[PDB]
């Protein structure tokens, strides 16, 4: 096969010609790629926390090199573009394009296979990382809560957050308790922890979030001993000042922030960005008329107001120093 | 927006 018989075939965008250029002098993997069938997908799914209702149909669709040919070679291929980087925290976050859903529930759950694809690798680079197999699962375990968010985004099965799964699978991210950290590091190459907040998991609970901030730099300074992070930095609609207007003393995101310097400049007014991340999630949005989104919560009611004023919400930057 | 990182 070929890369342009392979974008043609899957209803791949002109775009998308580059990346399969580079797929395609990549070529597959070293170790050949295995796909999980049945019940051992089964549990791999569950260990996973995929909702059986997704993981029953991905198991039904998983594709064949056969029948599947475009997809094959774009698998094979992806899969290597991701394990090539594996504990290289210094290259881009590239998944590889959404797959066209015209190509069925292959297509739809196309990256949750080179997520399963992917397991043994990244299992292997944890063990000789060291990092016990309770850690290693509970990090991989987001791609369930992906899976679910699919779902109730867009209303069908589907995972187009690969690009996200990238730092699960490249051994980069660990999920220490409730918060998230990522081997990272700024413009200059110091080093320091990304942090990122999955959804699953309840509020964010100060304790809970402390927890997690004194896991951090034992974790990392004995399994990649030679990164050396001292600080903690977060990009988010969540350090966003703005929300002080909205909510009160009790939410966790209020309190939560105090403990955080930001690094950026006071946002201009009119700087529009921001929003699709506020509404992304808060509200999974996806185009539907902000009348017709619930208002349920305190924050879901200050998301939209704020919108209507004419306001705007924006990303904030900021950093904590690790314990 | 709408799309990630981190580049
Ligand atoms: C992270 C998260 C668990 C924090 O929730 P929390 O600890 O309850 O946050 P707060 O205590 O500040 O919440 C204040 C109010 O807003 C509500 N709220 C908080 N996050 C919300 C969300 N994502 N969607 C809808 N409502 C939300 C709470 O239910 C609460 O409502 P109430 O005042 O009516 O009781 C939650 O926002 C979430 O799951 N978000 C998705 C993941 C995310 O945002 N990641 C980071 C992206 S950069
Ligand atoms: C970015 O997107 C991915 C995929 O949607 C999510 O899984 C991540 O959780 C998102 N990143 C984000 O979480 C940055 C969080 C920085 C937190 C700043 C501290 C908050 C204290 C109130
Ligand atoms: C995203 O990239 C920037 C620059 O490399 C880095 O500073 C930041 O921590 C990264 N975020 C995560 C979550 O790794
Ligand atoms: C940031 O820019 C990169 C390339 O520089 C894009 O791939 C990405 O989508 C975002 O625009």
């Amino acid at each position: 096969m070929d890369p342009e018989t392979v974008r043609i075939a899957l209803g791949l965008e002109e775009r998308t010609a580059a990346w399969l250029t580079e797929l395609d002098e990549l070529g597959p993997p070293a170790e050949p790629v295995r796909l999980p069938r049945g019940e051992e997908a089964r549990d791999l799914l569950r260990r996973l926390e995929v909702p059986e209702l997704d993981a029953e149909e991905i198991v039904a669709a998983a594709p064949d090199p056969d029948r599947d040919p475009a997809l094959w070679w774009l698998l094979e291929r992806t899969h290597h573009a991701i394990v090539r980087h594996m504990g290289d925290h210094r290259a881009k976050p590239r998944g590889g394009p959404p797959l066209p859903y015209e190509g069925g529930a292959a297509a739809r759950y196309f990256h949750v296979y080179v997520f399963l694809a992917t397991v043994p690798a990244v299992r292997r680079f944890h063990a000789e990382r060291g990092i016990p197999d309770e850690v290693g699962w509970e990090t991989l375990t987001q791609l369930g809560e992906l899976v679910a968010i699919h779902r109730r985004k867009y209303g069908q099965g589907g995972m187009n957050m690969q690009w996200w799964t990238t730092y699960h699978l490249r051994g980069i991210l660990y999920r220490l308790g409730r918060l998230q950290f990522s081997l990272a590091t700024g413009k200059d190459g110091t080093p320091h922890l990304g942090l990122a907040v999955p959804e699953w998991g309840g509020p964010l609970l100060p304790k809970a979030y402390d927890e997690s901030l004194h896991r951090a730099r034992p974790f990392f300074d004995r399994h990649f001993p030679e990164h050396g992070a001292r600080v903690a930095w977060g990009s988010s609609w969540m350090l966003d000042p703005q929300l002080e207007e909205y909510l009160t003393e009790d939410s966790n995101i209020i309190q939560l922030a105090r403990f955080w310097t930001l690094t950026d400049s006071a946002p201009e007014p009119g700087n529009a960005d921001g929003d699709s991340s506020i509404l992304e999630f808060v509200f999974r949005y996806n185009g539907q008329p902000l009348d017709e989104l619930p208002q349920r919560s305190s924050l879901e009611r200050a998301v939209i107001a704020h919108l209507k004023a004419g306001r705007h919400w924006h990303m904030r930057t900021g950093f904590v120093k690790l314990p | 927006x709408y799309x990630x990182x981190y580049x």
